[PDB]
RNA sequence: AGCCUGUGUACCAGGAGGGGAACAACCCAGAGAUAGGUUAAGGUCCCCAAGUGUGGAUUAAGUGUAAUCCUCUGAAGGUGGUCUCGAGCCCUAGACAGCCGGGAGGUGAGCUUAGAAGCAGCUACCCUCUAAGAAAAGCGUAACAGCUUACCGGCCGAGGUU
RNA sequence: UGUCCCAACGUUGGGCCCGGUGAACUGUACAUUCCAGUGCGGAGUCUGGAGACACCCAGGGGGAAGCGAAGACCCUAUGGA
RNA sequence: CGAGUGGCUUGCUACCUCGAUGUCGGUUCCCUCCAUCCUGCCCGUGCAGAAGCGGGCAAGGGUGAGGUUGUUCGCCUAUUAAAGGAGGUCGUGAGCUGGGUUUAGACCGUCGUGAGACAGGUCGGCUGCUAUCUACUGGGUGUGUAGGUGUCUGACAAGA
RNA sequence: CGCCACACGGGGUAAGAGCUGAACGCAUCUAAGCUCGAAACCCACUUGGAAAAGAGACACCGCCGAGGUCCCGCGUACAAG
């Protein structure tokens, strides 16, 4: 509730990895960032394999524990975390100076980030965050 | 199989010793199996009334004797319950010799019979002097 | 025995019979197949040559000829043909079959030496390829992968 | 690679994005097309098919864009239909229309009623031992027609002894 | 070669520790299918007897026959829904939205709550209105507490309080029927939601057993033979192998047993009375005498005596209703003897 | 064999510092202190200093993002997955494929055989009509019939085939 | 015939809380770990990740190749008996 | 005949431990692998049916009780849907057992002049420790979020 | 040892059965698209879960008083707590 955010990403037909990399980089700079519209953003590949990944994630565990999101709220947020010091301070700072959102709570659009979009018309083997979510059983609240 | 129509807890296991409540010439019966059952580790094969359990012969005419035989429990010493709650058990522990059809193998049945029996083994019944 | 054993030229040759003595003998049946009483005197002449070099057993040489010439009855056992294995096992091997003391093993058996891209079957025929078929099942049987090459042949 | 395909006089075809309608007396038929670097667009009185590779796969597609809109055509002007035969051996086998799905009844005996839902707009009408399965989107006819044959399989027994079952006896 | 064998206990129903509340807690709810109503009920354990019953089974051999059938007494007067809460679909679940209140109170429901002296309950209603115009309206709840004075058996006068969901036809038809049930004073009885011979699914908090050891709490074998003469009787054999060098929690210990939540399906609802048909001489052991509204529920309920239950309609059922089934005898024989 | 035992050399041992995720001997590098600067190996999307660098092409497998190696596997064998280069032959005198039509008679050849008629076996395999059509390449029949390959013509229209 | 099927309830002394009395073993350091990897090839401490708010009570002993004993086996010593 | 995969067997090597990492088997209790014995869904058949045989996907669950033997293994019986195999320091002795192996006593056979020897047999022959840390099962006290009562939400976690 | 309760059904897949379909005019279950299809996967159901550091939501009460601890009689609770 409330973010200043210095700067409004759009993932929105973007690619998560190139998104977040920006992200973390920016946050790192002192930003404050919010990712928008995350249920919509995209990763390249063939769906079953990539899939694959993301359940294997949740399945491996034990009681240490791995917790690994499947919304693509988090998803997209440790996607960040792992590309940020994360266990440091300056790394801890930045990365919770960063938040990703379902959907676009703000009134302003984010903006593209550059090198980022994914031209849909030149492209069919990729995903939605949202499907990959669906398929790990999470409850479309989008 | 079908329902016996009363609840049963099983009062014999593999290796008991029972009556063999018919003319067969066998006496004593040692229950060795009990027909389509499969336990869990450490647990000792059960049977009770109602149930056909493979058998060898304990004590009995020579010819009989040593045999190994299928057959059907008959009576129990162990409680029964019957639909109306009311429990039920005699005085000793018997079975009766059947065939691969489940005729009695003998001609006459010795001492009484629970009804449920007869529910599952009719020529077993049809063979019955006394049906409690 | 496995090839993996002998199938490799790391050894130093070891041919010498005035030295070795209990060596076994070779399972190879026949060397000059088909119609040796003719010469070379076809149009066509294919060679199976090998792509690595190798140490291929008698067992092999046996087995990937038998697999070629007994198939090459389709063209009958007095067909017009002739098929040559010019190569003979003349390395000896050994097995150490007490552990790794005193362990130069003892005679089991013999090899031939082949260098990459040499023929070690050369096939003579008229146009009737039969025999690019009687290699395709003979390469199959030695551990090199295989060239199957044709000479005198430009009746494509 | 551009194909160039003329509509038939019968049909309007329209196109937003990656979606191409055909209408015509006889229905009307949307298909997304979508493949990288392929353009579809209805140019006035022709639907053009183009791309800027010629790679393998995209003329693969390209041809099969073609032949997805031709049948199009086919489909809203004089429609497509599948014909099928049932038939038994002891039971008298019994398939009947009930709401959007052919049910069929006593199959070999079967208590349960095997059934299936009708795709799309296809018409399903029987007579007697004929069935006509039909409509403008081949794709949902086909299947209609094809889950029919589909409902009487058997691999539990010799299919060489059991016969009985719904056939398509006239393919399109 | 070692035999095959299950695991000692269910892991599906841990952490084996004690409950947060001794008033349970459903975590779902029948589907939204007949006419709008609350769907579920609540009351208080007292004992058991038996009852003789026509055979109500279609298929049973013996349907139309006499039948002993265990029962569980359970004391359900009526209860009161003090409010409507409303919950609305956000990005995050479903969140409570607002509630619309009462003033008719029960004169003891201050011994828990802090009740409202002054609450608007129109600007609730119309945001409520207002979030289902936009379209964000989640399900809708009553918020529910008993009348433990009612019941004599029962030391607490202090009400149990909880939060029922209401199901209906449409999402409007409910919700004005919520607003009436509340309105009046909230009074509902279990006639209002269930009927003699439909199932239900009763929740309670099991009787507590303070801590125990494996065998008791994971049904894990004794030691056997000579090995329980060496010193271990109630100890397993081992926590696990040399690698993973660590204590798995799925193996079996001691600890916390009982006072756990559990939620009892397909329970089928003998009969719903009131007075003192049902009560045992000598009165229900370490209970009471019953002589009110009650419900007899088939076999056994979670939970000890006084212990507060909750009913709800079966959200998996097996068997279709058969109503108002045929009660020939109901026990009155002492539970002493 | 991260085996045993030689040899030449450089290294570790007794060698820091930079790189290699970590890591005696792999790479750079041999090093007094302090200071500024430029490189080496290696690296420049983030973690992480430096490119989301440029021209062009391939790959759809997350192949791969793994110099060396006990450590990084992946083989014989196979692939109308795809891209590139070459050779031969056929083609607007209409090719390749598909669809339509034709596939005729002497004559169901002779021989054998009850039988045999394209097609069990044996021999032969001739000439007529014609724009084509085997003494029949494959099914099929008890033997016929029937169904098709060869072969010709039409429709079509551009590359095709090895 | 409770050795077992298959465990239950009970008795007494402990155990648990309180007053009083009051040791020993053991301790290079650091130490909230887990999964993998690496390393003299059997890591709480190296590397990468994951997890991890602090303190305390009871428990049964998975790990610290747990504590205890300069291996009693085996070899070696121009050892001993 | 050729090419491999595994690391359960057996062998090789002598890198690690001789200021000790407690043996075999069994037992108890936990997790896992798939090269699947049963169960689900399938393909082929020398598939009429029934009963099978072979193959594919698949590790959710199950795979049990007994007679000889210390046995692992294995042989045997009756049940069974089936009574699969394997890894976890040949999982598991700061858990148990102690039948075997492998101390000191003794006997037999064989070998030796003898002392005495013999994966030959045989009778008898011991199982230590009050948990510092860590690990987990359960139970509390505090701090953080920042006054209280009551009711909820659900990121995630467990299930056969 | 007694008694009660413990689904179905959706969604997506594997093997497999097919549809439409091109590269390759034909053919083709596959290359793009699609219909089905396992005790397996996801949901459903049960249990835990504001320490989820984005450390939550709602209603009412209260900030000179709401509520709570101690106290007393007791257990639907309990080794201390
Ligand atoms: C043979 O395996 C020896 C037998 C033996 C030796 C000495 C005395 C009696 C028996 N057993 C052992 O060497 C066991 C060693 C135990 C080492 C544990 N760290
Ligand atoms: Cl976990
Ligand atoms: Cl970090
Ligand atoms: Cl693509
Ligand atoms: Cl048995
Ligand atoms: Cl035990
Ligand atoms: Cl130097
Ligand atoms: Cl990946
Ligand atoms: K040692
Ligand atoms: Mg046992
Ligand atoms: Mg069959
Ligand atoms: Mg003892
Ligand atoms: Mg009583
Ligand atoms: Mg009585
Ligand atoms: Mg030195
Ligand atoms: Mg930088
Ligand atoms: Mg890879
Ligand atoms: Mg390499
Ligand atoms: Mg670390
Ligand atoms: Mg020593
Ligand atoms: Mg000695
Ligand atoms: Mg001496
Ligand atoms: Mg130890
Ligand atoms: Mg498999
Ligand atoms: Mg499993
Ligand atoms: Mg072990
Ligand atoms: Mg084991
Ligand atoms: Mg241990
Ligand atoms: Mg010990
Ligand atoms: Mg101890
Ligand atoms: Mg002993
Ligand atoms: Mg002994
Ligand atoms: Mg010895
Ligand atoms: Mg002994
Ligand atoms: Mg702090
Ligand atoms: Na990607
Ligand atoms: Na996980
Ligand atoms: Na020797
Ligand atoms: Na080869
Ligand atoms: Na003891
Ligand atoms: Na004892
Ligand atoms: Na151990
Ligand atoms: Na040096
Ligand atoms: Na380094
Ligand atoms: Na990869
Ligand atoms: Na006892
Ligand atoms: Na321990
Ligand atoms: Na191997
Ligand atoms: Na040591
Ligand atoms: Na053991
Ligand atoms: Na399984
Ligand atoms: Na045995
Ligand atoms: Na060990
Ligand atoms: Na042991
Ligand atoms: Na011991
Ligand atoms: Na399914
Ligand atoms: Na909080």
């Amino acid at each position: 509730a409330e973010f200043d955010a210095d700067v409004i990403v759009d993932a929105r037909d973007c690619i998560m990895g190139r998104v977040a990399s920006q992200v973390a980089e920016q946050a790192l700079d002192g930003e404050t960032v919010a990712v928008v519209n995350a249920e919509r953003a995209v990763i390249t590949g063939r769906e079953e394999q990539i899939v694959e990944k993301y359940e294997k994630r949740v399945d491996i565990g034990n009681d240490n524990g791995y917790f690994y999101p499947k919304r693509p709220d988090g998803i997209f947020k440790r996607t960040i975390r792992g590309m940020l010091p994360h266990k440091k301070q300056r790394g801890r700072e930045a990365f919770e100076s960063v938040r990703v959102y379902l959907g676009n709570p703000y009134d302003e659009d984010g903006e593209v980030l550059d090198g980022t979009s994914l031209d849909r018309l030149s492209n069919i083997k990729f995903v939605t965050l949202g499907e990959i979510s669906e398929t790990l059983g999470a409850n479309k609240t989008w | 199989m079908e329902a016996l129509g009363a609840d049963v807890t099983q009062g014999l296991e593999k290796g008991s010793l029972i009556t063999c409540a018919d003319n067969t010439g066998a006496r004593e019966l040692k229950v060795i199996s009990v027909h389509g059952y499969s336990g869990t580790k450490n647990r000792h094969p059960k049977a009770g009334l109602g149930d056909k359990i493979t058998v060898s012969v304990t004590k009995g005419t020579p010819e009989m004797r040593r045999q190994v035989l299928e057959a059907v429990v008959v009576r129990q010493r162990k409680p029964i319950r019957r639909p109306d709650g009311t429990r039920v058990k005699f005085e000793d522990n018997a079975a009766v010799i059947v065939d691969e059809n489940e005729d009695p193998r003998g001609t006459e049945l010795k001492g009484p019979i629970a009804r449920e029996v007869a529910q599952r083994f009719g020529s077993v019944a049809s063979a019955a002097t006394m049906i409690v | 025995k496995p090839g993996a054993m002998y199938r490799n030229s790391s050894k130093p040759a070891y041919t010498r019979r005035e030295y070795i003595s209990g060596i076994p003998g070779k399972k190879i049946a026949q060397f000059d197949m088909g119609n040796n009483g003719a010469g070379p005197t076809y149009p066509a002449q294919v060679e199976l040559v090998v792509e690595k070099p190798v140490q291929i057993r008698h067992n092999a040489l046996e087995a990937a000829r038998v697999a070629a010439n007994r198939y090459v009855q389709n063209s009958g056992a007095a067909a017009n043909y002739k098929f040559r294995i010019r190569k003979f096992p003349f390395h000896v091997i050994r097995e150490n079959k007490d552990g790794m003391r005193a362990p130069f093993g003892k005679p089991v058996g013999t090899a031939a030496r082949v260098h990459g891209a040499n023929h070690i079957f050369i096939a003579w025929v008229n146009p009737d390829p039969n025999v690019e078929e009687a290699w395709r099942r003979a390469k199959m049987k030695v551990t090199p992968t295989i060239n199957i090459d044709s000479s005198p042949a430009g009746n494509a | 690679p551009r194909v160039e395909l003329e509509i038939p006089e019968d049909v309007d075809a329209e196109q937003d994005h990656l979606d191409i309608t055909v209408e015509g007396d006889n229905g009307s038929v949307t298909r997304r097309l979508w493949y990288p670097d392929i353009d579809v667009s209805v140019d006035g009185d022709t639907v053009v098919i183009e791309s800027d590779e010629d790679n393998a796969k995209t003329m693969s597609t390209i041809g099969t864009f073609q032949s997805h809109i031709e049948n199009m055509f086919h489909g809203v002007t004089e429609g497509w239909e599948y014909g099928m035969e049932v038939f038994y051996s002891h039971f008298p086998m019994q398939v009947n229309v009930e709401g959007d799905e052919v049910v069929i009844e006593n199959f070999l005996g079967e208590k349960a009623p095997r059934r299936t839902t009708i795709h799309g707009d296809t018409d399903v009408e029987i007579d007697g031992e004929e069935l006509t399965v039909s409509g403008p989107d081949i794709e949902a006819v086909g299947q209609t027609a094809a889950d029919i044959e589909q409902l009487t399989r058997i691999n539990d027994k010799d299919v060489r002894v059991f016969q009985d079952g719904v056939y398509i006896t006239r393919k399109p | 070669p070692q035999p095959s064998r299950p695991r000692k206990g269910s892991l599906g129903f841990g952490p084996r520790k004690r409950s947060t509340s001794e008033t349970p807690r459903f975590n779902s709810w029948p589907s939204d299918d007949g006419q709008p109503g609350v769907q579920g009920f609540a009351g208080y354990k007292a004992g058991m007897t038996h009852v003789v019953l026509v055979n109500d089974e279609p298929n049973s051999p013996r349907e139309g026959m006499e039948e002993t059938v265990p029962v569980t007494v359970i004391e359900t007067p009526p209860m009161r829904a003090v409010a409507l809460r409303a919950y609305e679909d956000t990005p995050y679940g479903q969140r409570p939205l607002t509630e619309v209140w009462t003033d008719e109170f029960h004169s003891e429901l201050d011994r828990t709550l802090d009740v409202p002296e002054d609450h608007d309950p129109d600007a609730a209603e119309e945001q409520i209105r207002d979030a289902h115009e936009a379209g964000d309206l989640g399900d809708l709840r009553l918020i529910t507490h008993t009348v433990p004075d009612a019941v004599p058996s029962v030391p607490k006068k202090k009400p149990d309080v909880m939060e029922t969901r209401v199901g209906g036809g449409s999402v409007s038809d409910r919700l004005d029927h919520a607003l009436d049930i509340v309105e009046d004073g909230g009074e509902h009885a279990m006639n209002d939601i269930f009927r003699a011979g439909e199932y239900a699914d009763v929740a309670g908090v099991t009787k507590g057993k303070g801590t125990q050891g494996p065998v008791k709490r994971w049904g894990v074998q004794k030691r056997k033979g000579k090995h329980a003469r060496q010193g271990w009787r109630r100890r397993i054999g081992n926590l696990g192998p040399w690698n993973p060098s660590r204590v798995r929690s799925t193996v079996p210990q001691q600890g916390q047993t009982g006072y756990h939540q559990r939620t009892e399906l397909n329970k089928r609802l003998i009969d719903i009375g009131e007075g003192d048909e049902p009560t045992v001489d000598g009165g229900f052991v370490n209970y009471g005498e019953v002589d009110g509204p009650y419900t007899l529920v088939k076999g056994s309920v979670p939970g000890p005596d006084k212990r507060l239950v909750r009913f709800r309609p079966a959200v998996r059922p097996n068997d279709q209703p058969r109503l108002d089934p045929e009660v020939r005898y109901v026990s009155n024989e002492s539970n002493q003897g």
